[PDB]
């Protein structure tokens, strides 16, 4: 209101303008890196799910357990890229309890295990934290993969959602099946194949389970850093915007202070 | 000034971490019980109109909840509590309030003397 | 207005001054975040194992002044 | 009058087989209920001095002894339930107390009620 409250909080926005201006710039950079980087990752992510099209594989009837692979970053500032995978899980295990199925979901950010911990905090497995400071890499794939196997837990089939992006602008969240058990991967599409034992796929079966991990990291890295760079981006356009309209109530009252304080000396002098 | 010394000290820490509208991190043992104790204590100083209570009957209320006989109660029913609870003591102990005001302050005997009603007045309370 | 050395520009510093509501989302960020490493500095202040024994020796004493309690009451029984 | 008719009745009952009660366990099943029915109204009827009682408050009382809502208990924790039963239906009743001082008389709409308070107070008694 008055003249020390307008230029207090003036100065406030331009703080943070400056910092979303030099926000969005990193984040873009971040963004380009991440592009180059895709399309080797991306032959190699197609060429190992490209044995399951070639089958007609389906978990059939029933299944006892299952998982549920979340896959997010550890950082915010996002828009709604969090929002959309945790709304994609809650559909999928309130579908699922339909047929009686036990299900146990695994997080592998932060921010997946910091909304489900009020409604789902006894359906963890295990939780991975600090991704997405440093680029994905696929020794990061194999630790998750390792740690998938030697918990106790034997599943039977489950699935991977993720945000597999289609531009700049447009993401969208996406649904990938986990044929993780060998039986189910014993059916009509595999007598015609050829000498392959329980032994062999047992150890074929489990390396496509880091294979569908590295194509999920690559993808959903994208899909956060591009959008980064749009929500930085109206950030500082709304604080533009907002810093226009602050100065010319700042313009306003600056010049009504020396007209007010001006009238009171000449008002002090007349009446002398 | 042996009541309301850690009812002030219970208040500063709480204005100090609840100042943010989007939490992120879920620190359920860590600092929600004292940012859920504030929330009691809050309540706790809201009064009506027109209605000055005497100094006595205002430690038995600052006291029930600063050693923590609320924080099992919905926050929608503490001033609920309250109304039914003032009712209870200046009927049926109505001595007890005679130490407190005579003497001045609160000592070891009445100490635990207070603790009994509270107790058995909360297993009544609730339904 | 920033544009010259006349017009208004800020300084460092600016969004606590001002005490707003991104004013008041840093202070409880600063202070959420500095109460947990109050909580695992001072639980590993614990491991000192001098303290351990101090503590092993404590309750040994208080023990062994119980035993000389039922010692003395064996005496007086006999 | 609608409630001591059966309970000076069930008292005097008690007076005749008063003997019996020393030395018995080898008598017949309707003695030894006379024995017990008679040693709960007797307790009812103990009473502190300096309290006078209002009298629709006392319908109260009665109304758990005559009618089958203390045999299930121990005669210890009659002079308990008595004080227990009268101070949740003071406070959490009060608009109950104050239909039969204005009535006067229990009609089968306070007497279908009153079912409803003393069953639903036994269960969440003994603890």
């Amino acid at each position: 209101a008055t003249l020390k409250d307008i230029t207090r909080r003036l100065k406030s926005i331009k703080n943070i303008q400056k910092i979303t201006k030099s926000m969005k710039m990193v984040a873009a950079a971040k963004y380009a890196r991440a592009e180059r980087d895709l399309k080797p990752a991306r032959v190699y992510g197609i060429g190992s799910l490209a044995l399951y099209e070639k089958a007609d594989i389906k978990v059939p009837e029933d299944k006892k357990k299952h998982l549920i692979i979340g896959v997010s970053s550890d950082r915010g500032l996002c828009g709604a890229i969090h929002s959309s995978v945790a709304k994609q899980i809650k559909s999928e295990v309130a579908n699922l309890t339909a047929a009686g199925k036990e299900v146990k979901i695994v997080g592998v950010g932060d921010k997946i295990r910091g909304i489900l911990h009020r409604t789902h905090s006894d359906q963890f497995l295990v939780t991975f934290k600090e991704v997405g400071r440093k680029p994905p890499t696929f020794g990061d794939a194999s630790v998750i993969a390792l740690e998938l196997l030697n918990s106790g837990y034997e599943f039977d089939e489950g699935s991977i959602i993720f945000n597999r992006f289609r531009s700049v602008i447009s993401y969208k969240t996406e649904e990938k099946p986990i044929f993780s058990l060998d039986t189910v991967a014993s059916a009509e599409s595999m007598s015609i194949y050829d000498d392959i034992d329980a032994d062999v796929l047992r150890n074929y079966q489990e390396y496509s389970l880091a294979n569908i991990i590295y194509y999920s990291l690559k993808e959903s890295t994208t899909s956060e850093q591009s959008a980064r760079m749009t929500a930085m981006d109206n950030a500082s356009k709304n604080a533009s915007e907002m810093i226009d309209k602050l100065t010319l109530t700042f313009n306003r009252t600056r010049q009504a202070v020396i007209t007010k304080e001006l009238i009171e000396i000449i008002s002090g002098a007349a009446a002398l | 000034k042996q009541v309301a010394g850690t009812m002030k000290l219970e208040l500063a820490q709480y204005r100090e971490v609840a100042a943010f509208a989007q939490f992120g991190s879920d620190l359920d043992a860590a600092t929600q019980q004292l940012l859920s104790r504030g929330v009691r204590l809050t309540e706790l100083l809201k009064q009506g109109q027109y209605a000055p209570m005497a100094i006595e009957e205002q430690v038995a209320v600052i006291y029930a909840g600063v050693r923590g006989y609320l924080d099992k109660l919905e926050p929608s029913k503490i001033t609920k509590f309250e109304n039914a609870f003032l009712s209870h003591v200046i009927s049926q102990h109505q001595a007890l309030l005679g130490k407190i005001r005579a003497d001045g302050k609160i000592s070891e005997e009445t100490d635990a003397k207070l603790k009994e009603i509270v107790t058995n007045f909360l297993a009544g309370f609730e339904a | 207005s920033s544009d010259t050395p006349e017009g208004v520009r800020s300084g460092a510093g600016a969004v606590r001054d001002a005490g707003g509501a991104f004013g008041k989302k840093e202070q409880a960020d600063e202070e959420r975040y500095f109460r947990a490493r109050a909580r695992e500095q001072l639980a590993a202040l614990k491991k000192h194992h001098e303290n351990e024994i101090s503590h092993h020796v404590k309750e040994i004493e208080r023990l062994q002044k119980e035993i000389e309690r039922h010692k003395q009451s064996i005496k007086k029984l006999k």
